[PDB]
């Protein structure tokens, strides 16, 4: 299986804030990830899509990088709604596999 | 613009068969496969994948940890499909959610809905 | 705001009923050698591997088999089809000479007495002033006695030269699909309790057909579609007499039927690369052609016949089958092709029943002509050539057409009998569920919006 | 390779759906508009009709001065005696098929007056522009 | 019921009409220009030659910058050696056939002349809009 | 009558130049498009199967709301996954055969995104100006 | 966008033969005629015409002053031209020119170019 690991695992911030979040895969699956957002309640909801195609309708603040074992989501500006948790996801051969989670706290 | 919802017990006891049913929508689009897929979130930890069904085809994927203990089926007529997960544990106490993902020209949607809690215990 | 103006929308999602002119397809299979057959697959589009069909959603459509231009136009089609392969086939004019015929007397059981008789007569070889004198065999039902000496004719000699068939060429069906040209659409009615004719909720477009496989047959369907839910009854006019009856089995039944002689092609020079092939003599026994079916499935489906029967004639009813009143063989008798050769079989012993309102096998005994005048057309006749060996071929009977014989008032009983003789019905039988619709793309709508001045 | 399929905006399947959500899919129908001795000279004569069909469809629309343009304003009045209904039942409750049936009637009056319309507005263009 | 008819704007008969007059009925004949086995092919061929024939003016009109259009001004300046007269005595007094009789031998360098022009103006109007 | 002949743009014979070089001949190819019971019928199969060809091109232009327009911009962003390059070498070093080669395997995609643009455009234009 | 170069000898002495030799090119037009002409001018007086070739074919035409003393000819694979010109007088010291004449539909064009010196001395 595909093992996803996010870093930090948890972080706090301030609004406005620049935060970045690192996944690593276990193996190569090439530019075939992509990262979700979610908050208690809430169904998760797609962020970045193929990690270089931003979402239609995501605010344009969160970017995408990366391939093969190391993709980055980079957030230039915080906001009160982005306080949320973020997955990486890699949409490569089955099983299908999520990343562990990065909560985003207010400092 | 696919809405899905989801019914079942919301309390089963252990050892028993649990049965989830959604209900399937095409929205707009005409002509496709559309991956109908459970999962489950359980509290306290991150989201995980349970299997999935296509639209065009009766073949049913499933993790490989619940291979022996998860079936998925689907009925057209009522555009519904079921997931059956037998010998529950205190494990699958869970957030179910029945999802599909469009797959139009290099864009990839996503739409998972509300879900239902499912709670395991005596 | 309440003010409004009118707008053009282009491509748009209407239609409505039309008839045009479809084209054929199909699978690429048949490409792989097999170049020569009476359908010609050559001439066919390569079908599409994947085939797509749109479920119409929140759409009910009004159907009609009987006024359907579908069936008529794939008719006229597969006649046209038949007659082009046929164009350049030999032309059997020279065998229409005075016959010296015998009766075979070669172990022959009793029910085959006179059936085949041994004929000996002059033909021009491939030298014109040269004459040769050659035997054959021909069937009874192909000669006709002319007035010590007996002397017959070819049956068809006083009527038209008949083209015998080329041998390369196969008459197997194959399946083969139509498809819609440009700009016109077709429709599938998906409802499985669908009777034929009036509106169907389940709608579907396709733009090619489901493989139909041209079958010949009489008083049966061959090789047909099987209907989902049950044996289903389809009629013009129920009430009507005079309109035959389609029935479609739910099951197939399983039909072996057989020619057990082991015939001898013989190779005739007639002139410069003409070839004529007569049966030779016969090697071994020689017994009837026939045709078995399994009494307990044909049992089984005659009740349920009889179910969906008496949910249209009322439940008290009762329910009688009965032979092909008469006429001509083609219309009296089942008859179909079998491995290249033409059977006509008496089904007296399938349709011989009577049903109140409360291992063994069915043997019908089958006849072989070799001279063949089919869409009851009059002056274009085909020889058949013989074909060495045994014959043997597993059918699946499908279906059926029925007339009922006009009962005064009410007898409370109903007398059904095979029929048919127009292959429209049996064409009938595979395209009711499908619609050809063209398409309307402008439309005129009432919107808010006014154009620049 | 995760379960994508095309999910493609097809043919007529959506014409169930409402007005608007029909205007969604005219132009894949447009684009199907064109899809592609005894035999072929008939599926030949097939093809050339369907080509005059469309063909005269694009006269018809550059006439009313709305060529290469799926949708595409007029200034002709919408006159309540067709069927006077209202905008909200029309574009949400009502399909295409029902709305074509029910204003089957009087479809040359209104392409009369889209090309007298048009007409008049190609002029009266010219000599404005012409008096500039 | 009162005596009325039809009374349409028919075919080519407001031909022996003034140019201007005449510039009224343009539509109709455009829109008759596509009216609709050894005698169904050569019907056959008579429309596939029609329809080349329709769609090569098209193909003419677009590539002067006047596609959907009956009527388009263009920015080739009318030189007055073809043939001076003056706009009043054309457009009042000589018909479309004496004009064509007149002018059909400087036609293919006016052909050449617009289809230059609208290559320039169109390369000039995308240069302009990529600047800005 | 001093030595001058003809000297037009004629053929592909420019298609080895440059790119905006090349693009000069666009209309002339364009026009060259449409050049004009055993072997007419194949003859005039052909000749329906050019046109169809013609036709389908300019349905496709027309869809993206270029029709008309030899050159005409649109709305889609030109992502960088295709071919990077820069703007110099490719209008002034490669020709179009080269680059059709290279940018042969997203042809598609550039078709359904300029498709689906372009709709979106229109919808957003129909509702702007009805607001007004 | 046809630019003609001139090359030969700066000096030729009387009675001998002077050979030169020009760059022929076609620019963006890929079929025509393309009218090859051979110039000269002498100081201080007006320029003079020699002779002139046709792109398509090998006929060429001189001044009927110098028609026993000019010839014209073409090589295609260097697309080149050359003038050869016996029994040079002092009279024939010149500013020789290669010039190409465009004739697209009603306009004649003209380019020349730069041209070379010829002197005739002893
Ligand atoms: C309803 O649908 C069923 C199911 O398809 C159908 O039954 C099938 O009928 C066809 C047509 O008669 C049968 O095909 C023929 O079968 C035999 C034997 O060949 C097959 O079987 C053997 C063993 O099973 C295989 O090794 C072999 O590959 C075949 O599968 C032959 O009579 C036929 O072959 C001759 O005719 C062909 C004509 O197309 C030639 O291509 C072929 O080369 C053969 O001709 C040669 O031999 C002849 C005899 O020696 C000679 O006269 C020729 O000149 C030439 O040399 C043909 O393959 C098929 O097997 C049946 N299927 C089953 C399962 O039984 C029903 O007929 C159909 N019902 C109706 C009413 O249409
Ligand atoms: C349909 O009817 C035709 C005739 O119209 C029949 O054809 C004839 O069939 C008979 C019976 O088989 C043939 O006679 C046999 O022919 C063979 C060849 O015989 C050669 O030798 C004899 C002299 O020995 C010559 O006269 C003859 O021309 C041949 O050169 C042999 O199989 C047979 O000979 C053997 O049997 C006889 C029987 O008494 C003995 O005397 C012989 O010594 C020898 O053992 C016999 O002659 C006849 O030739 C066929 N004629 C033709 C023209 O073909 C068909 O058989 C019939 N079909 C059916 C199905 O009934
Ligand atoms: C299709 O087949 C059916 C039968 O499957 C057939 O009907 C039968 O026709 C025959 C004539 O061909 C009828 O007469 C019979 O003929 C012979 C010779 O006599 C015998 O089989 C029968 O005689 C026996 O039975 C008689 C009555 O029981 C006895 O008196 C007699 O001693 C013999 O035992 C009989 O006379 C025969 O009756 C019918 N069968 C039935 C069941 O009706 C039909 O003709 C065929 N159709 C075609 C077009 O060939
Ligand atoms: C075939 O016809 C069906 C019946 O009309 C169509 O179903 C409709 O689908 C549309 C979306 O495509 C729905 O619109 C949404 O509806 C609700 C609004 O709430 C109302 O409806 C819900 C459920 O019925 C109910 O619980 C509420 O009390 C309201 O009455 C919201 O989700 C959205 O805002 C949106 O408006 C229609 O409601 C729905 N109609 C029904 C179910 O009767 C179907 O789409 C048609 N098929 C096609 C292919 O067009
Ligand atoms: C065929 O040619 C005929 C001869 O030219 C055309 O007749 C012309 O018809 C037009 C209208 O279509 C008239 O224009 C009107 O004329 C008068 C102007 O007054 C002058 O003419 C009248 C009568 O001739 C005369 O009494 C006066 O003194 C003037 O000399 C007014 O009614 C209007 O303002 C308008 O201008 C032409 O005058 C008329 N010409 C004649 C009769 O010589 C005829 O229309 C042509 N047919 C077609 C189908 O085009
Ligand atoms: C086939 O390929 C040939 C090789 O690329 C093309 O030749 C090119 O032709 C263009 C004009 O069409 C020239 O552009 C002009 O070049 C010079 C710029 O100076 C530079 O080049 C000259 C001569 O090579 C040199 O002396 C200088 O030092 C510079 O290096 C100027 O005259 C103009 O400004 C203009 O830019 C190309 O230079 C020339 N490339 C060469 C000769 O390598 C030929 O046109 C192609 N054929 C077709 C039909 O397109
Ligand atoms: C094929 O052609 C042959 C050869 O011509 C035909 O045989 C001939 O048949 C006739 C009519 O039966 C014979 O005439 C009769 O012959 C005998 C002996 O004379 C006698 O019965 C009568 O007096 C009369 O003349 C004729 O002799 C005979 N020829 C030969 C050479 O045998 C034959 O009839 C034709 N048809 C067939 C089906 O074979
Ligand atoms: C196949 O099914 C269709 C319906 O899907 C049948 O058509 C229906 O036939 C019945 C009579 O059998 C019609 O009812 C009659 O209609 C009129 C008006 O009320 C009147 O004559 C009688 O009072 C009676 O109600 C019914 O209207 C008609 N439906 C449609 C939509 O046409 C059809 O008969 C069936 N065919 C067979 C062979 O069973
Ligand atoms: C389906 O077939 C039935 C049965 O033939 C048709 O009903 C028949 O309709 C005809 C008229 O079309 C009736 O004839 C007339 O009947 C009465 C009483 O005699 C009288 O008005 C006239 O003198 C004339 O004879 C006929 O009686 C009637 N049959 C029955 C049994 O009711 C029915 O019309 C056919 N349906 C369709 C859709 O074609
Ligand atoms: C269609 O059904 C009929 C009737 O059952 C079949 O005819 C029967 O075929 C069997 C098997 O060949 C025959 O049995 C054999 O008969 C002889 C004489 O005893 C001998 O070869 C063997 O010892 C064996 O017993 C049987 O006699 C024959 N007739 C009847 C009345 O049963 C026929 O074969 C079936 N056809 C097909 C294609 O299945
Ligand atoms: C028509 O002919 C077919 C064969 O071409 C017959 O099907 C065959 O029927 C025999 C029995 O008559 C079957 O043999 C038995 O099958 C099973 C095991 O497969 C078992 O009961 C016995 O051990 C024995 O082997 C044979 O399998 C079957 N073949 C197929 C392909 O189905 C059919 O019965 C004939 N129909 C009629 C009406 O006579
Ligand atoms: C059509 O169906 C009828 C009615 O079932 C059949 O008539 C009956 O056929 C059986 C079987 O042949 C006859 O039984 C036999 O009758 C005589 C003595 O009566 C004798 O041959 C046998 O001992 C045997 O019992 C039965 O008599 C006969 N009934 C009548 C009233 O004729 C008929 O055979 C069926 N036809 C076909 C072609 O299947
Ligand atoms: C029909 O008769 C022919 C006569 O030729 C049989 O073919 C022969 O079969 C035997 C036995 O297998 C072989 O030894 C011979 O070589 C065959 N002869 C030829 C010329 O091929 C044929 O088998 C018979 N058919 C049946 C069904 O019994
Ligand atoms: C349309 O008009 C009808 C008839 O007066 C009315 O009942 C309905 O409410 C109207 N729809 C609107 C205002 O959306
Ligand atoms: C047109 O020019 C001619 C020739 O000079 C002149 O006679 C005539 O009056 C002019 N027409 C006008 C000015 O309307
Ligand atoms: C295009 O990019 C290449 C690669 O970086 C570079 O070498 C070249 O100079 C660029 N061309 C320009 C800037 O005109």
């Amino acid at each position: 299986d595909i093992q996803l690991t996010q870093s930090p695992s948890s972080l706090s911030a301030s609004v406005g804030d620049r935060v970045t979040i690192t996944c690593r895969a276990s193996q190569d699956i090439n530019t075939d990830l992509s990262w979700y957002y979610q908050k208690s309640g809430e169904a998760p909801k797609l962020l970045i899509y193929r990690a270089s195609n931003l979402q239609s309708g995501a605010p344009s603040r969160f970017s995408g990088t990366g391939s093969g074992t190391e993709f980055t989501l980079t957030i230039s500006s915080l906001q009160p709604e982005d306080f949320i948790t973020y997955y990486c996801q890699q949409r490569y051969s089955f099983p299908i596999t999520f990343g562990a989670g990065t909560k985003v706290d207010i400092k | 613009q696919v809405q899905l919802e989801e019914s079942g017990p919301g309390i089963v006891k252990p050892s028993e068969t649990l049965s989830l049913t959604c209900a399937a929508s095409r929205g707009p689009f005409s002509g496709g496969h559309f991956y109908w897929n459970w999962f489950r979130q359980p509290p306290g930890k991150g989201l995980e994948w349970i299997g999935g069904i296509y639209s065009d085809g009766d073949a049913a994927d499933y993790n490989p940890s619940l291979e022996s203990r998860v079936a998925i089926s689907r009925d057209r007529s009522a555009n519904r499909f079921s997931l059956k997960l037998i010998s529950v544990t205190a494990t699958d106490t869970a957030v179910y959610y029945c999802s599909s993902t469009y797959s139009w020209n290099n864009v990839w949607f996503d739409q998972w809905g509300q879900g239902v809690l499912v709670t395991v215990s005596s | 705001a309440e003010n409004l103006w009118v707008t053009v929308y282009y491509g748009v999602p209407v239609w409505k009923d039309a008839e045009t002119t479809l084209f054929c397809a199909s699978d690429a299979k048949a490409y792989e050698t097999e170049k020569h057959n009476v359908w010609a697959t050559h001439a066919c589009v390569p079908t599409d591997p994947n085939p797509q069909e749109i479920h119409l959603e929140n759409v009910t459509e009004e159907f009609n088999m009987w006024k359907n231009n579908m069936v008529e136009q794939m008719h006229t089609d597969i006649i046209s089809l038949w007659d082009q392969s046929l164009k350049p086939c030999v032309k059997l004019t020279p065998l229409c000479v005075t016959l010296q015929c015998t009766n075979v007397t070669n172990n022959i059981t009793d029910d085959m007495r006179g059936e085949l008789k041994n004929c000996s007569f002059n033909m021009t070889t491939e030298l014109r002033d040269k004459k040769q004198k050659v035997y054959s065999l021909f069937y009874r039902l192909d000669v006709v006695q002319i007035n010590s000496n007996k002397e017959y004719r070819l049956i068809n000699c006083n009527t038209s030269a008949c083209t015998q068939a080329c041998p390369k060429v196969s008459f197997e069906p194959i399946p083969i699909h139509y498809c819609a040209p440009a700009g016109f659409a077709i429709l599938k009615c998906k409802d499985k309790k669908f009777n034929g004719t009036g509106p169907c909720p389940s709608v579907s477009t396709v733009q090619c057909t489901h493989g139909i496989k041209p079958v010949v047959s009489t008083q049966l369907l061959l090789n047909g579609s099987l209907a989902e839910e049950e044996v289903m009854i389809r009629s013009e006019n129920i009430t009507n007499n005079a309109k035959n009856i389609l029935v479609q089995f739910n099951t197939p039944v399983q039909i072996n039927c057989t020619r057990p002689n082991n015939n001898t092609r013989k190779s005739i020079r007639i002139g410069p690369g003409q070839a004529f092939y007569a049966t030779g003599d016969i090697i071994g026994d020689i017994r009837q052609a026939h045709c078995n079916v399994s009494k307990a499935t044909w049992n089984e489906t005659l009740g349920k016949v009889v179910k969906q029967l008496r949910k249209h004639f009322g439940n008290n009813t009762i329910i009688r089958f009965a032979n092909s009143s008469g006429g001509d063989l083609e219309v009296t008798t089942h008859s179909f092709n079998c491995g290249g050769e033409f059977f006509y079989c008496n089904t007296s012993g399938l349709f011989n029943s009577t049903w109140i309102s409360n291992n063994d096998s069915i043997t019908l005994p089958c006849r072989i002509k070799q001279i063949i005048n089919m869409w009851q057309r009059i002056g274009q006749c085909m020889y058949a050539p013989p074909i060495q060996g045994v014959i043997r071929c597993v059918s699946n009977i499908t279906g059926l057409i029925l007339t009922r014989d006009g009962g005064s008032t009410n007898s409370t009983t109903e007398t059904f009998r095979p029929g048919g003789g127009d292959m429209r019905d049996n064409w009938r039988s595979e395209l009711y569920k499908y619609k050809v619709v063209k398409i309307e793309p402008l439309g005129v709508a009432p919107t808010r919006c006014k154009r620049r001045v | 390779a995760v379960g994508i399929g095309a999910v493609f905006l097809g043919f007529l399947g959506a014409a169930g759906s409402t007005m608007g959500a029909a205007s969604m899919t005219l132009t894949v129908q447009a684009r199907n508009l064109l899809s592609g001795t005894v035999w072929g000279i008939k599926q030949l004569q097939a093809r050339v009709l369907a080509v005059e069909r469309y063909l005269r469809d694009q006269q018809l629309l550059g006439i009313w001065g709305c060529s290469g343009k799926l949708i595409c304003c007029t200034n002709v009045p919408w006159n309540s005696s067709w069927s006077n209904r209202n905008l909200s039942e029309i574009w949400d409750n009502m399909t295409w098929l029902q709305w074509d049936k029910e204003i089957s009637n009087y479809t040359q009056i209104i392409y009369g007056l889209l090309e007298e319309s048009q007409n008049q507005q190609e002029k009266n263009e010219q000599d404005l522009l012409a008096l500039d």
